[PDB]
This record gives structure tokens, sequence and C-alpha cells, in this order.
RNA sequence: GAGACUUGG
RNA sequence: CCAAGUCUCUU
């Protein structure tokens, strides 16, 4: 949604779930990695089910 | 799934995509509540019972 | 603490809230200080209806 | 207790 | 009104 | 058992 150019994004959460949120963070991020990669690299030539 | 792969593609989702700045704003959070919070809730308790 | 409901307002609304509000107002605050309307765009998201 | 913490000026917005 | 759906708890 | 949103559809 803040679709536009130096978009700046904001979260608010406390200071005793800041590992858990962080590390939440890291899973959505690796996990956004994860799918461009393996769509990426992965090559069907049938590409229909 | 299909979807835009190539740096040039990439760039060209940049012009009208944007990868937002994001941060974090972390606060202190207490748990202790003050005693009009009890005496609510001893009253809505009466008015729930 | 003073007379001046304005200024007793933003006091209040400083102390009879919990850090999450107090800091999120805060950012609030310092992130569009005295910007134009015009040149701003921004949204919040919060869960509960 | 009548009160609440308050939280300082100075924090900056964290790179997460 | 009936609910239905998705998500989560 | 609780929230959110959605949808068809009630006022």
């Amino acid at each position: 949604r803040a679709r536009t150019t130096e978009a700046k994004f904001v979260l608010f959460t406390a200071d005793k779930e800041r590992e858990k949120t962080i590390q939440q963070i890291y899973q959505y991020r690796k996990a956004h990695n994860d799918i461009a990669e393996y769509l990426k690299d992965r090559v069907l030539e049938k590409t229909e089910p | 799934i299909i979807t835009v792969s190539d740096t040039k593609e990439m760039e060209n989702v940049m012009l009208y995509a944007t990868k937002p700045t994001e941060v974090m704003v972390s606060f202190p959070h207490q748990e202790q509540v003050l005693t009009v919070t009890r005496l609510i809730s001893a009253e809505i308790e009466k008015f729930y019972v | 603490d003073d007379d001046d409901d304005n200024v007793n307002t933003e006091e209040v609304i400083m102390n009879f809230s919990t850090p999450k509000v107090q800091r999120f107002l805060m950012s609030l605050k310092v992130s569009f200080a005295d910007k134009d309307p015009k040149d701003i765009c921004c949204l919040v998201f919060v869960e509960r209806r | 207790i009548d009160r609440y913490e308050q939280v300082s000026k100075d924090f900056e917005f964290i790179k997460i």
C-alpha cells in the first residue's frame, strides 16, 4: 500500500515481543525470498496441471 | 504461475512499484493497571450477572 | 496540573494512555510536525472494529 | 497508582 | 434474520 | 469458545 517512492513503513510491538516479532518478520522476508527464487529457478515445461 | 524475472523487468516494476523502507517503533510494555479499571471491571461484572 | 485545556488535553493524552498509544502518537507528531497537508498521505491500520 | 509511565523523547525508528 | 466464506486464534 | 474481514442477504 505504501506504493510511493521513499515510502516509510512503521510497526509497533511490545518490548517483550521484540525477539518473537523480529524472528517472525525474518521468517516472512525469507519466505518472500524463497517464493521468488523457487519460482525463478523452478522450470516446468507442461505449464499446466 | 508466471511473473517477471529479469533485472530490467525488475527495475521496470520499481518504476511503478516501490520497496518502502521498513522501520520499527518499539515501546515499553507494562502490566500494571489503574484502580478505576478495577472499579469499572467490577461494575461490568455486576451488570453481566 | 494546569488550566490550559488544550495543552492539558495533550498532557493527559500523554499521561492517561498506555506506552503503546503514547509512542504511536509521538511518532505521528514527529513524522508530520509542520509539513504541508497536501504533501503527506498516510494510512494507519488497527485490528479491532 | 493513579499514574501510567511515560516514555522517553529519544526513540529512533530502528531499522527492522 | 439466516447464515456462508477466508484467516486466525 | 474469541476476533477480524469478506460474501450472499436481513433493517
